[PDB]
């Protein structure tokens, strides 16, 4: 069955990596309690792949917006050197 | 009592469910027999179709 | 349990005595857990003792 | 087990007979059977019944059950007769009791009973239904057993339902039968009653006959009008009782052989769009067991499914669903193979697909189709830089900005995607 746990140990990471990009965007935790709210279905193996999928959306929303940045200090570059006579 | 009443349904539940599983193999293995009969009967039917309509 | 999930299951618990020693437990609260712990730290001894 | 209770209790009751042995209250004739050979274990004793010929054994015991209507009484004896009548692999066989005399000796004494549903009549009824289908005797006529209430009153309850489906299973072997039911109405009452959430045992009795009905090409023509296959993946989906998954996947596979026609096979396709099997193979691949069934046919149909995207994909309906004006979420858009290869179709004569989908783009206001355009047309732009400079120039770059904006914050969403790639050195 470590097939299943491997699966659980992509869901850790997967977690983990959300918890470190809200993390260094501040972005706080509710965090109430009600510590008994435990199903036990097969549904959640599909949840957590949407939210990998989510997760992949975020990782090229980043991956992307390095490069938009980027070309943004080239332009911004271009726009400069147009200042002069 | 409760020792033994738990040993009889325990013994009961197992002997339901192994018929239940060996009773349904057996009958999907007569139902993939039944299909094949139908390829048999196919086969040398069409191979005396042959036969018979040349003779005709 | 059974009756979350009916499927055909009595649920029958029933009890064994073997060589295996049992473990040890003993129940704590508020203003005994501490000192638990203190008699742990330093060793946890025979069953029923 | 209420009817399985019935059959424990009368198992222990052998009935009054010998105190009527020559009885013309009961049992005149069949009494003397009952003392003959009484020991079925005995191979002899099965063997020197031929003696009898069937003169008193189901020749006298007809009308039998209706000699006597006492419920405490009938019910023993006829249980014990039944009983009698139960096992019989190698006693009777293939209709052993024929008693060639009288045909009145094997169909036409249902039409008095029947009655009084519920002290075993039923279910007798239905055991003397069991001795036709692998039996020495076929159904005189379909409206005996496909127009009565021995199944109009268990299509909804209650063990006699269940016993009544077990046996129904069981009758679904022989096509002269099958067929004449399935063409009328019994279709609708099997999906009505598989549609309504009761216990498994029931449904799954009930994939059990559309896997057997399965078994004739056209039948599955006939039954296409029905969307079995992908309510059936539903059920697979929420519903994981072993055998369950294994008859639900039997019956595609059965499908999948049989293979009428490929034309009006749509339901290789129907079988991802509806639900997206290959998802729920991702992880019963990871199970194991030691059935070597379940694994081929899970390569089977893992195999077929595939295929079946292959061929769903074409850039040729693609581009005509694109020129008829309505679009879907076809699968093609993640099949990087395609964006990556067969990209360069879509500029048709001087880029014809291009202006059409931004035409579609400009008038168009349903948000699916509008978001599909978006997202295959981003995917375009995301392998060829000539295409970028084009709908630089075509000033469709303005008609995405406008799609950031639009009502629904998905395509929203999809626009800034497509924006995104147009962002490249830009």
């Amino acid at each position: 069955f470590v097939n299943e746990v491997r699966r659980c140990e992509e869901m850790d990471r997967k977690l983990r990596f959300v918890e470190k990009e809200i993390r260094k965007a501040n972005i706080p935790i509710m965090d109430t309690g009600e510590n008994p709210e435990v199903p036990f279905p097969r549904d959640m193996i599909d949840l957590e792949a949407n939210f990998e999928k989510i997760e992949n959306e975020l990782k090229e929303i980043n991956t992307n917006q390095e490069a938009l940045k980027r070309n943004f200090l080239e332009l911004t570059e271009l726009k400069f050197i147009l200042r002069k006579t | 009592a409760l020792s033994d009443a738990d040993v009889q349904k325990q013994i009961k539940h197992m002997m339901a469910f192994i018929e239940q599983e060996a009773n349904e193999k057996a009958e999907e293995i007569d139902a993939k027999a039944e299909e094949e009969f139908n390829i048999e009967k196919g086969r040398l039917v069409q191979t005396q179709r042959l036969k018979i309509m040349e003779y005709y | 349990g059974t009756e979350h999930s009916g499927s055909t299951v009595p649920s029958i618990l029933n009890r064994m005595q073997t060589n295996q020693t049992p473990p040890t437990y003993n129940k704590t609260n508020k203003f005994t857990h501490g000192f638990q712990n203190i008699v742990d730290a330093y060793g946890i001894g025979t069953y029923r003792e | 087990n209420i009817i399985a209770a019935k059959a424990a209790e009368v198992r222990a009751n052998k009935v009054n007979w010998q105190s009527y042995l020559q009885g013309q209250m009961i049992s005149a004739e069949d009494c003397e059977f009952i003392q003959r050979f009484e020991m079925k274990r005995s191979s002899e004793d099965k063997q020197e019944m031929l003696q009898t010929e069937g003169s008193q054994c189901a020749k006298t015991f007809i009308n039998l059950m209706t000699h006597i209507s006492k419920e405490q009484t009938v019910q023993y004896i006829l249980t014990m007769v039944d009983d009698m009548l139960q096992e019989n692999h190698q006693r009777v066989s293939i209709f052993f009791d024929y008693a060639k005399r009288s045909k009145s000796t094997a169909w036409p004494y249902f039409l008095p009973m029947l009655n009084r549903q519920d002290p075993f009549t039923v279910h007798m009824a239905a055991r003397i239904i069991a001795k036709l289908a692998a039996w020495g005797k076929e159904l005189m006529e379909g409206s005996d057993l496909n127009y009565y209430f021995n199944w109009i009153k268990t299509q909804l309850s209650s063990q006699y339902v269940q016993c009544v489906a077990g046996c129904l299973q069981l009758m679904l072997r022989v096509n002269e039968y099958r067929f004449a039911w399935v063409e009328a109405d019994g279709v609708n009452c099997i999906m009505g009653v598989l549609s309504n959430k009761c216990g498994f045992q029931l449904q799954y009795q009930m994939i059990f006959s559309i896997w057997l009905l399965a078994f004739s090409p056209q039948m599955c023509e006939h039954l296409r009008r029905y969307n079995i296959i992908p309510v059936l993946s539903d059920i697979l989906q929420e519903s994981v009782k072993e055998k369950v998954t294994r008859i639900i996947l039997a019956a595609f596979r059965n499908f999948l052989e049989k293979s009428t026609e490929r034309e009006t096979r749509q339901e290789y396709a129907l079988a991802m769009i509806q639900c997206k099997v290959l998802k729920q193979l991702e992880n019963l691949e990871q199970q194991k067991y030691d059935d070597e069934d379940i694994s081929e046919d899970i390569k089977f149909l893992l195999e077929k499914l595939g295929e079946s995207v292959q061929d769903l994909s074409s850039f040729d309906e693609y581009s005509s669903e694109l020129k008829s004006g309505r679009l879907e979420w076809s699968p093609v858009h993640k099949s990087e193979k395609f964006w990556r290869e067969n990209a360069v179709r879509l500029n048709e004569k001087n880029y014809e697909l291009l202006k059409i989908l931004t035409k579609l783009l400009e008038v168009s206001d349903d948000p699916q189709v509008l978001a599909v355009a978006a997202h295959d047309v981003g995917e375009y732009v995301r392998h060829y830089p000539r295409g970028k400079r084009v709908i630089e120039q075509l000033g469709g770059k303005q008609l995405v900005m406008n799609h950031m904006h639009h009502e629904d914050q998905q395509v929203r969403y999809n626009a800034l995607l497509a924006v995104q790639k147009l962002m490249v050195h830009n």
